[PDB]
């Protein structure tokens, strides 16, 4: 247990969090990585929502057991991509070819920049001899063109990322894990864990209730909001409760872990990202009951774009499946909905207009012609109404 | 490789191993006990002072060995026991007895 | 105590002050430092207001007891931060790269400026091997990057800083030591120290208590006021007071051991840094009792933004955890207070028009309405006239 | 002096022979079966700590006697024969078998 630090550290790997582990996943991380030694060249995808507390986790189930480390994998190499550019995928490697190399011959890294993309691919595989059986985690992947070079590098791979819309670059053993918002039971925990007033009065249990929603199980979010309970009395919770439902995430920024003070600062990113068309869908999102499992038909109103209609429903999948941002169920019928969290960052990131000028469209088709059955009663988007009123 | 225990034992009982000590007479000891390279002896073998191969010795040293073992079992053979001794108290006063080591293995020296 | 020496020139530390020493601080500061021989990559926070003398107090305690230097830790390396671009928080470390570093093969320091951070860290943390017990000074820190960084390096820190809101980045424990405003029993010491007359005249007694309480307890003003009394004469020293309530900080600045020749120049450093709503709560605290516990509400008057007023109070403690710009108290009832040189500092430097807008609108509040209680009496802005009536 | 194995045994048994044990109580059963001097004595019986004492009493000891036995022939003596009584089965389980370890895990 003294052998494993050595190498974490070697490995670029961080701290792994210790007052608050979320075990089904880490234990579920780290099963799916002893199953994988045989097949080689393979992709582990903990893919989730943004702030939604993957990276932590790949931490902790490469810190956990002394297995991983040592039994299964002989090293570690933890790099953190978040690419944009497209010299960013080549850029990564050069990060990656020092990391492989040995503290012998740091002194001689060449102009590593000036080489080709066939030379650093051909340079890397070529010094990849030394250490087999080696695993690379790629701490926040957005561009496919990472996913691309690796496979071509043969690699094993760890991976965090919010989109999981690029896997599809991989033909190869794809094995995802979903990092989910934290249940409610587990929210209790995780909130004792760091020191606080636990639900005990009944307006108070009420009210501390009321705190989730908001963050809609945000691990980010939810450190955010507590390193701003300096005070720690309930009597300032809910004082700040409010502060939310007029300044979204905004007022709530708390400087943290998270190399993010805003999580509004966070989701940006996975707004710029999108295809310009899906990034109109993102604006008609925030007029709609918060929280809530609504018809497709009832969303058609609002959204953009034909005798059959089902580009409304194609949207909605593209757009939940990457960033998880919208929440599409199957059954009974095709319903998506939208998060807390995912809503406050566009009430507060929408133009202004564009609120109010979508809410006056949906009740336009309203009048047309948990058991919801928008079938007979869409006429009175009233049920939601509670959440219309608003601007 | 070492650690900081093991390492700041070469360095506190460094003002000894250059009152008393040569490089050259652990090579043969240590490229035996699989420790170092033929390029490491010649590194370490031709130098011309000896704070030179004594630097060299425990640079190239902290990286190569497992452990602390084959380095007490070594001045005591070499009639440098004096070291081999000290050195070995200051393994015990970390595992076994903590705290003590800075009251007494550390302090005598100030 | 001659191998000190060569260990702390060699460790950039600077030398400790001489003349006058605080053993309840720099006995404070060693205390804690020996506690964490058991402990790795932890952060001790010595902060305090600017000019409080807080860099003076880590290195007496560094070079005073011989134990914190061979005996609790092998060697020392006391870097200045003071970064403020996003490109120091990287250049710190180069520094602290080629520090760590043998006197051999600084001949051999290649072109750092060009190599990825992800190397200039692992090229550490791989070098850092020959460095058993390393205790890192960083005396200035702003930016939370450096803390960040350190984090990831796991280093041994004493840190010196204004700002405390950044020590809280780091999830691991954390140990702290506010320098206070000097004492008045103290003060009396730190002038026999340097020289000063001794209490003689009533009067003279009690105009140096006020002077004492002028300058609440900022050593650097405090030398400011000294450097500047020459004469060493009692009355040049009232020649001077006056100078000061005329002059704020800027005709009594003087050479000094300080990087600074005036007070403000430091603070203005304080009031860059701060949140843009921030820096104009600050703005309009000027129009403000100096010294006086006065209630939230009545600071509610003058500061920017329904029974919603404690959107001041927040400003006022975020204010407050900034270099110490306020001292917000919690008993009996919420309040806070300025202090003279925080005082004369923004009162020279803000906008006059501001101080009088200021003064417009309490009025209105009033009309709307040791041991003060503003509760029946707030209505009366009469109790400090006399301060009221200078502007 | 003795060697790896007759010495490997006073270092397995050490977590032992710090909890009870003094080396004041055997000094003079051993300057007596001839494996001490009069300075040997001296050195280990001015020690502030027991530790101390115990450090010097393995490490001089170890070069003294030809082999382990004046240390069991003491430890039944003193009361403390629960120490004598491991040493003498470590020293067995190595005497009457030509078995041990090899170089392994
Ligand atoms: N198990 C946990 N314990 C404590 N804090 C957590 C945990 N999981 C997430 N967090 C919070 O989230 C921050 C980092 O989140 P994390 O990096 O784990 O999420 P993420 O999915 O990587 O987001 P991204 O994909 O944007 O990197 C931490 O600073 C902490 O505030
Ligand atoms: N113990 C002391 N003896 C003499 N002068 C002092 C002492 N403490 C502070 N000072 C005054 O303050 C100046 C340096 O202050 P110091 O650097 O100690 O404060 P600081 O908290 O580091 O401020 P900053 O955070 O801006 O560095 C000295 O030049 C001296 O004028
Ligand atoms: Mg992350
Ligand atoms: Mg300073």
């Amino acid at each position: 247990r003294q052998m494993l630090d050595r190498k974490l550290l070697l490995g670029n790997v961080p701290k792994q969090m210790t007052c608050y582990i979320r075990e089904y996943h880490v234990d579920r991380v780290i099963k799916k990585l002893d199953e994988m030694c045989d097949l080689d060249s393979f992709f582990l995808f903990l893919h989730g929502r943004a702030g939604s507390g993957k990276s932590v986790i790949a931490s902790q189930a490469l810190s956990k057991s002394d297995q991983l480390i040592g039994i299964n994998y002989d090293s570690i190499v933890w790099l953190k991509d978040s690419g944009t550019a497209p010299k960013s995928t080549f850029d990564l490697f050069t990060d990656i070819l020092l990391m492989l190399k040995s503290e012998d011959d740091l002194l001689n890294f060449p102009s590593v920049e000036h080489v080709t993309s066939v030379v650093l691919k051909r340079m890397i595989c070529n010094a990849l001899i030394d250490r087999p059986n080696t695993l690379f985690v790629f701490d926040d992947v957005v561009q496919e063109e990472t996913i691309r070079w690796a496979q071509e590098l043969r690699l094993r791979c760890l991976v965090t990322t919010r989109d999981v819309e690029i896997s599809n670059a991989a033909s190869q053993t794809c094995e995802f894990i979903e990092v989910t918002s934290l249940e409610i039971d587990e929210c209790y925990d995780f909130l004792e864990a760091y020191g606080m007033p636990m639900p005990v009065g009944e307006k108070e249990e009420d009210v501390l209730n009321k705190t989730i929603e908001l963050s809609s199980g945000n691990p980010a979010t939810l450190m955010m909001f507590f390193k701003s309970c300096e005070p720690k009395t309930f009597e300032k919770m809910a004082q700040l409760n409010n502060k939310l439902e007029s300044r979204g995430l905004v007022g709530v920024e708390c400087i943290t872990p998270y190399s993010y003070k805003s999580l509004a600062m966070a989701l940006q990113r996975c707004v710029e990202v999108l295809s310009d068309e899906d990034r109109s869908a993102l604006a008609f999102a925030v007029v709609m009951p918060p929280g809530v499992d609504i018809p497709v038909k009832l969303w058609s109103c609002v959204i953009p774009v034909e005798q059959l209609d089902d580009e409304v429903a194609d949207r909605l999948k593209r757009l939940s499946k990457r960033g998880a941002l919208l929440s599409g169920k199957r059954m009974p019928v095709l319903t998506f909905k939208i998060d807390h969290i995912i809503h406050m960052f566009l009430k507060h990131v929408v133009d202004a207009q564009t609120i109010a000028n979508g809410i006056s469209i949906l009740e336009q088709r309203l009048l047309e012609i948990t058991v919801i059955r928008p079938e007979d009663f869409p006429k009175f988007m009233q049920l939601h109404q509670k959440f219309y009123d608003s601007l | 490789m070492l650690c900081e225990i093991e390492c700041r034992a070469l360095s506190t009982a460094h003002t000894r191993l250059i009152h008393d000590f040569e490089p050259r007479d652990a090579l043969t000891y240590l490229e035996g006990k699989n420790i170092f390279t033929e390029d490491h002896s010649e590194l370490i073998s031709k130098m011309s002072t000896r704070l030179e191969r004594i630097a060299n010795f425990l640079r190239i040293y902290r990286r190569q060995a497992s452990e602390l073992g084959p380095l007490i079992d070594f001045f005591n053979y070499n009639n440098q026991s004096h070291l081999a001794d000290f050195l070995e108290d200051y393994i015990d006063f970390a595992i076994n007895e903590p705290d003590l080591l800075r009251p007494v293995v550390i302090a005598p020296q100030f």
